[PDB]
């Protein structure tokens, strides 16, 4: 099972709306009753971090900007207040079926 | 000798029986909410199975067949009768910016109808295809269904876009499966396995060809009754399938009339632009391969060196003339002789296509229904899966094998997934001697 | 959380290894642990899985025939094992955990068949690479 | 995301085994008899479920009337007649499947249900309370 | 071309009998509660959905289930299930009758004695509830002592 | 009474519960829109009772209400000492404590009702 995200990579500015896209090329409605999608970011040089689980749940810890969106067709993202250390890649990961796909890249920077 | 008798319980015995099915998993062809379940059945395999099957005896076949048409007469009860409609049209002919060939088709037309004041009238006009009004005796025509049974509207929140359904079993019952992926549709089978449901099933409707069908495990396939016989249908099964583009290119609009006390009815307005003509396009190549592929196998049963060939339609009735099928919510009927136009010894192809507004039903003159105009532009893909033939006969001296398209009903567009599978009443008691003996 | 992924290094082709993980913080006879890689400048691959109790594995399409992996329970400590390595099987390799606690498994009573169910991750250590390398 | 970890036998799967031997997965047959739960549509579930009910009583019934009712397989009182087959006790429990056995005496099975009725009533119930007094 | 042959003892047979010779045809007669038409009703089983004649005829299987269940379970409640007859720890009240065996046992049927003792009844079925409470099992708590 | 062990130690009500079993011994005894409800309910109420038959009848435990069985006690499903438990939890949490595990312990009771019980028997017939 393939996944693709939508689009490539972005420069953004502050005092601005954000919204990330993943497609998927399947429905993935669990029998326990959901969907199986999740988002986590990295920084460059470290480790990843997650960032949000239960398609539209914030995980524990995390700054109020942050939630989740999307059904079984395709996904999106939702983030307002863009700042600097929101910075870094964003993937998009399946967690349905063997073997386990990820998102490719969003390069993620200000603007020159 | 002496010996008594055991009662076992619990035996793997089987009978045979017919039962009633049983459902599992705004649009009105399941519900929104049939049987929540676990929804992966887990296939059972056998051991040293060997079962005889059957073709053309299939239960659930007309199962089927009732329950669908039961659920398609519970989607039209509480719609709008459109009595008011049998009146007089006067008429004119369409010219802004037209297409040659679709000169005829159009047509604008008045007439009178009361509002939801029992009092007065209004003029109301709209455009109709040629193909669903008739003249009376400038072009006064009268509506195509007003010599006979009455007309009826369905609800604009209802679409028509199938579903996966699979069918399941009622305890003490079951279910069977062939595993010999070489099974023409009679005979025994060597390698059985169970499942206590089946695969999905879309109820898709089409006349001759077969969309969004299953494949093939190998090759292509042939099956039908009587082989020997000339008046069996026949069933084609490919191994690819062909993708296929369907379209309307023209850009539609729909106004919105009372008519009555708590009654409203849809007219279509005007087109923007041009007047074009809606069609079909598929590839060429793929086509050929596939029939070259079908006349490899069809010598395998006929005379190798007798001549295969392919007729036209032979007439009859415009339902089996043409290729019904419903993209977009409508029914698109099309002018099909070009791809059935070739002889055998041993890219892009255009098919124009026309839509009907007043629908039959299976093969009942008891309904109408008038789908209401859908604006906007129109487009489709499917695959293609399966074909339906026939022949004639006059066996003289093996020449010149013709085929031709068919397909006259439904059930054998159901047995084309329904190929399979049988159900089993289950028999748990039994005896056999034995050596033991009960003891006071 | 602790956490660490240790065995970096560099081999020519043709090799065999022994790879640790070392845990804490949390009851290790409950949780699944999975194997991810990262090509050096790329995005992220799946590799390897075990299960909770260490009695089931997956792999991915690759290396099926090549690796071995498993769990010790008494030591709270992973082993893996990677052999007969090719040079372009240089990446990041990472020992990080589900997130979601799994609990016990699940026998239907239709033909038994006992099964488990898997979600994804929330935490992932710092790392290491081996280089498989030629001179 | 899940995993199979089969340990049991199979729903039917000893069928195409022979008697002597398939005769120790009787189990899990009746462990599925009455589930699968576990407008039209729930009118034929309905349906279904009575028609389970009526089936299951009618068996429980026929195992009742009998004197091998609660427990399983049992013995009796009733000599084997040898006019039914003739086979020497090999050919069955070690050559011979269940639908092969159930296809040989499928005319015979009313008269061994009267004759194992006649004997649990019959000698049984009678002696019993000739029994229960001196 | 249809010949009729050999005979059993048959549904009703001895409802003219003797007491202590008709007490042995129970089988027969008890095993026609739960049918009688023991035949392809199979389809008007089916096709009866959307009708208010098949739901009266699912009114009457479940009704007639439920009656089996009441019979079955009051008898189950009593320490006499599984069984035809059983023996019992309720002493006969003499009050009810003085008559001789040898009058109902011989010279006596069941319609007959359903006419004679049918007012005593619920007294019975409390007595008997009663023994096989009573002892039935307080003393077999007290025989529980191992 | 009609449920009235609720509040108890497992070990505390532990001796009256065939007061208990002798009241739960009733339900059926003591005699359009709504009739539809009414029909559904009887058909769950059969359902209910059928079910806890059948799984009393399968094994060797569908004569009296407490028995024993030839099952040794896996030590994987819980670990608590025995004083601990019937001395110091309810049903419910012992429920909890155990909602995981029933389907192998009804599994391991049906493979122990058939084996070495009836074709066991069946050897012992034959003299
Ligand atoms: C049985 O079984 C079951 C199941 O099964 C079922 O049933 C059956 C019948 C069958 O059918 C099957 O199939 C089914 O399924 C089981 O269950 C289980 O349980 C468990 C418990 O144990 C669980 O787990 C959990 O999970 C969680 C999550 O999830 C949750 O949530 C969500 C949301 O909310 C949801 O959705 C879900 O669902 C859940 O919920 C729940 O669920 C349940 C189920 O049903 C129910 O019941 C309930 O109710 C619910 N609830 C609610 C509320 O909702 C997770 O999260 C968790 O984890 C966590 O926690 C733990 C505990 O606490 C921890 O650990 C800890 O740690 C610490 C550290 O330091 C230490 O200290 C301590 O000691 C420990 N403890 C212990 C005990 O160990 C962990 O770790 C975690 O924590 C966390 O962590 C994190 C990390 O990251 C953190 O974060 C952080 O933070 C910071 C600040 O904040 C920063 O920010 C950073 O950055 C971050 O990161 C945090 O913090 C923490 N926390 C805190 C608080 O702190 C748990 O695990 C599961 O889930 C279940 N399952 C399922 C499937 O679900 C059972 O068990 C069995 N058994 C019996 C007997 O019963
Ligand atoms: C109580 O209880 C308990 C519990 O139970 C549980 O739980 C419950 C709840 C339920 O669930 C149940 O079911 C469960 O079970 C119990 O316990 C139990 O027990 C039993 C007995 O008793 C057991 O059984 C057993 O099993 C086993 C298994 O095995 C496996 O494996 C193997 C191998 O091994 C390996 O080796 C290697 C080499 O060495 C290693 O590596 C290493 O390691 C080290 C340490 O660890 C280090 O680290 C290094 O580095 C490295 O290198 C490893 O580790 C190991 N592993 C292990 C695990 O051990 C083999 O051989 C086998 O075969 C097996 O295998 C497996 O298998 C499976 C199945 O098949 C598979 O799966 C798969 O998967 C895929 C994917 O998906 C697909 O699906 C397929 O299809 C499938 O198949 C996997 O993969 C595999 N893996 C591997 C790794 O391989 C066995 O073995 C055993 O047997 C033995 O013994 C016998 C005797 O006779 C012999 O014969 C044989 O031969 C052998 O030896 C047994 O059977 C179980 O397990 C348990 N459980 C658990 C969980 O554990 C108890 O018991 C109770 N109690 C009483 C009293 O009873
Ligand atoms: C064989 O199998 C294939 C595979 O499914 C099947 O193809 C599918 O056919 C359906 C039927 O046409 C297609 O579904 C339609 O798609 C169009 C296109 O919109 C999509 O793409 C645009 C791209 O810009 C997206 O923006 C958009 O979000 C969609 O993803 C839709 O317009 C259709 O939606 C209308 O119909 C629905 C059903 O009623 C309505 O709920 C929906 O709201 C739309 O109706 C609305 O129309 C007006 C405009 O808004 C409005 O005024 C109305 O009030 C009404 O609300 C529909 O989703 C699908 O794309 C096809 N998939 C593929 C892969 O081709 C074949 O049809 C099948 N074979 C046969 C014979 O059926
Ligand atoms: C569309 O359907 C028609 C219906 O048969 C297919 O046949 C074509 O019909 C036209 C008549 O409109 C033929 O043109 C002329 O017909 C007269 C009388 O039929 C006759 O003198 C000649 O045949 C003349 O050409 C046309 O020839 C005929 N073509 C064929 C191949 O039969 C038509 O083929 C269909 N088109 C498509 C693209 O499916
Ligand atoms: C619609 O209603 C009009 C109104 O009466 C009718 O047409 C009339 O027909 C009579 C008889 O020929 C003429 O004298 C009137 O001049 C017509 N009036 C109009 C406005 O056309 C008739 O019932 C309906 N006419 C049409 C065209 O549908
Ligand atoms: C009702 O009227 C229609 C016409 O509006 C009839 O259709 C006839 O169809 C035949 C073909 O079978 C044509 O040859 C005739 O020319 C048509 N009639 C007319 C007047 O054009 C239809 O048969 C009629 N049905 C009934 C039951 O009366
Ligand atoms: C032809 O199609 C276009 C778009 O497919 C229609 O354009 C819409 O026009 C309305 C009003 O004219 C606007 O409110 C919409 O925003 C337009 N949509 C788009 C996507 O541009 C146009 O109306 C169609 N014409 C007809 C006659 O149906
Ligand atoms: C199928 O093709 C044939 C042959 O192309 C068409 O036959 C026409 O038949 C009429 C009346 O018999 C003749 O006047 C025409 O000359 C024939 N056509 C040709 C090209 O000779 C037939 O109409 C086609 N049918 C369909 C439904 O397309
Ligand atoms: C048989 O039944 C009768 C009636 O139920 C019992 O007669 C009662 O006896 C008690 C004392 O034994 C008196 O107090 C009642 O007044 C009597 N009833 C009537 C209506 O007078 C009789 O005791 C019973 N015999 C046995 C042995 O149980
Ligand atoms: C499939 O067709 C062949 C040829 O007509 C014939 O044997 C029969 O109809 C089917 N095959 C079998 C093995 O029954
Ligand atoms: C059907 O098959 C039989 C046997 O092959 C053949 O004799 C007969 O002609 C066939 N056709 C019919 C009955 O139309
Ligand atoms: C159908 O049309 C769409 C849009 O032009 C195109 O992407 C697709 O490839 C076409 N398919 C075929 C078979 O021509
Ligand atoms: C037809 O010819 C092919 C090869 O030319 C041969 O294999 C086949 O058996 C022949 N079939 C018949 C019916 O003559
Ligand atoms: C039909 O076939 C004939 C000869 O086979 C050819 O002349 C004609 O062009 C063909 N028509 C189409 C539409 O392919
Ligand atoms: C059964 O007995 C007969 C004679 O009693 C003997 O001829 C035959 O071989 C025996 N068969 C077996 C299978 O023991
Ligand atoms: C009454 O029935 C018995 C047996 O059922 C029979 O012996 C007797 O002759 C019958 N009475 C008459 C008057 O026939
Ligand atoms: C019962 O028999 C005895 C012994 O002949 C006799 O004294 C008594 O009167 C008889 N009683 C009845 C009711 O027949
Ligand atoms: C019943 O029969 C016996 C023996 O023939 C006789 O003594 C007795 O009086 C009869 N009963 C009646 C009420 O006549
Ligand atoms: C037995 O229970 C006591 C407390 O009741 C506990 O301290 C002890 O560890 C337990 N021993 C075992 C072997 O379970």
């Amino acid at each position: 099972i393939v996944m693709t995200q939508t689009p490539l990579s972005l420069s953004v500015t502050p005092g601005q709306p954000a919204s990330i896209s993943c497609k998927s090329s399947e429905s993935l409605r669990q029998s326990n009753g959901k969907t199986s999608l999740y988002w986590y970011r990295q920084k460059p040089g470290q480790s990843p971090q997650l960032l949000v689980f239960e398609v539209s749940n914030r995980f524990s810890g995390v700054s109020d900007r942050f939630v989740g969106s999307g059904s079984g067709t395709d996904f999106t993202l939702r983030i307002s207040r863009v700042e600097a250390e929101d910075v870094g890649f964003y993937y998009c990961m399946q967690s349905k079926d063997f073997p386990l796909t990820f998102g490719g890249g969003t390069k993620v920077d200000l603007k020159r | 000798e002496n010996l008594w008798v055991t009662v076992y319980y619990g035996v793997p015995v089987w009978k045979d029986a017919e039962t009633t099915l049983f459902c599992a998993s705004h649009n009105v062809w399941a519900t929104h909410a049939c049987v929540p379940t676990d929804p992966n059945p887990q296939e059972i395999h056998l051991e040293n199975v060997t079962e005889e099957f059957n073709m053309w005896k299939n239960n659930m076949v007309e199962q089927m067949h009732t329950d669908i048409i039961s659920l398609w007469d519970q989607s039209l009860k509480p719609c709008v009768k459109l009595t008011p409609l049998c009146v007089t049209l006067q008429c004119t002919n369409v010219t802004n910016n037209i297409t040659d060939d679709m000169r005829g088709e159009l047509k604008n037309c008045s007439f009178n109808m009361t509002t939801e004041l029992r009092d007065k009238k209004q003029k109301v006009y709209s455009l109709f295809y040629r193909l669903d009004v008739v003249q009376i005796n400038n072009k006064e025509y009268r509506l195509i269904n007003c010599n006979t049974s009455a007309i009826t509207q369905a609800c604009p929140k209802v679409s028509f876009e199938p579903i996966p359904i699979h069918y399941c079993a009622p305890a003490g019952f079951a279910i069977l499966k062939c595993k010999d992926k070489k099974f023409n549709g009679t005979g025994p089978c060597p390698s059985v396995s169970t499942v206590q449901c089946t695969h999905g099933i879309k109820p898709v409707v089409s006349t001759q060809l077969l969309l969004n069908g299953s494949l093939a495990e190998e090759e292509v396939m042939i099956r039908s009754e009587n082989i020997t016989n000339n008046a069996k249908n026949i069933l084609v099964q490919f191994n690819t399938p062909v993708q296929i583009n369907c379209t309307r290119p023209n850009n539609n609009t729909r106004k919105s009339i009372r008519i009555g006390p708590g009654q409203a009815f849809y007219a279509t307005g005007d087109i923007i632009g041009d007047i074009r003509q809606a069609h079909c396009t598929v590839s060429k190549a793929t086509w050929n391969e596939t029939l070259g592929k079908v006349v490899k196998q069809l010598r395998k049963h006929f005379g190798n060196n007798t001549i295969i060939r392919f007729a036209n339609s032979s007439g009859g009735d415009l339902e089996v003339t043409t290729h019904s099928f419903n993209c977009g919510g409508e029914f698109f009927y099309c002018n099909t002789s070009g791809l059935f136009n070739s002889t055998w010894i041993s890219d892009s192809i255009t098919l124009p296509c026309r839509i009907k507004q007043i629908i039959n039903m299976w093969q009942r003159i008891g309904q109408a229904m008038y789908a209401p105009p859908i604006q906007g532009v129109i487009r489709c893909v499917s695959n293609i899966t399966g074909l339906i033939l026939t022949r004639d006969g006059g066996s003289t001296n093996s020449t010149t094998e013709t085929f031709r398209p068919g397909g006259g009903d439904m059930r054998d567009n159901w047995r084309s997934e329904l190929y399979k599978y049988k159900v089993v009443k289950i028999e748990p008691l039994g005896v056999a001697p034995t050596r033991a003996k009960r003891r006071v | 959380v602790q956490l660490v992924e240790s065995g970096g290094g560099v081999v020519q082709p043709g090799k065999s290894v022994r790879l640790s993980c070392v845990v804490s913080d949390f009851p290790f006879s409950k949780y699944p642990m999975y194997w991810v890689r990262q090509a050096p400048g790329k995005g992220l691959e799946w590799v390897a899985a075990i299960s909770g109790d260490a009695w089931h594995v997956v792999y991915s399409n690759s290396v099926q025939g090549r690796f071995l992996v498993s769990r010790d329970n008494v030591k709270n400590t992973l082993y893996l094992e990677m052999n007969s390595l090719k040079i372009e099987d240089t990446a990041v390799y990472r020992c990080a955990r589900m997130f979601q606690e799994s609990g016990p498994p699940r026998l239907d009573r239709w033909s038994g068949r006992n099964y488990y169910y898997y979600s994804g991750m929330d935490v992932w250590g710092q790392g290491t690479t081996v280089t498989v390398s030629s001179a | 995301a899940v995993g199979i970890g089969a340990v049991f036998l199979g729903f039917l799967g000893a069928a195409g085994s022979t008697m002597g031997a398939a005769s120790m997965t009787l189990t899990v047959q009746a462990r599925n008899l009455l589930s699968g739960i576990v407008t039209v549509w729930g009118i034929k579930q309905l349906q279904a479920r009575v028609l389970a009910v009526e089936r299951y009583l009618r068996d429980q019934q026929l195992l009742g009337i009998w004197g091998c009712s609660g427990k399983l397989i049992c013995t009796t009182n009733v000599p084997w007649n040898s006019s039914w087959s003739n086979r020497n006790l090999s050919e069955i429990w070690d050559n011979m499947t269940w639908l092969q056995w159930d296809k040989e005496i499928s005319n015979y099975t009313q008269i061994i249900y009267g004759l194992l009725e006649e004997s649990q009533n019959q000698q049984e119930k009678n002696e019993q309370d000739l029994l229960a007094l001196d």
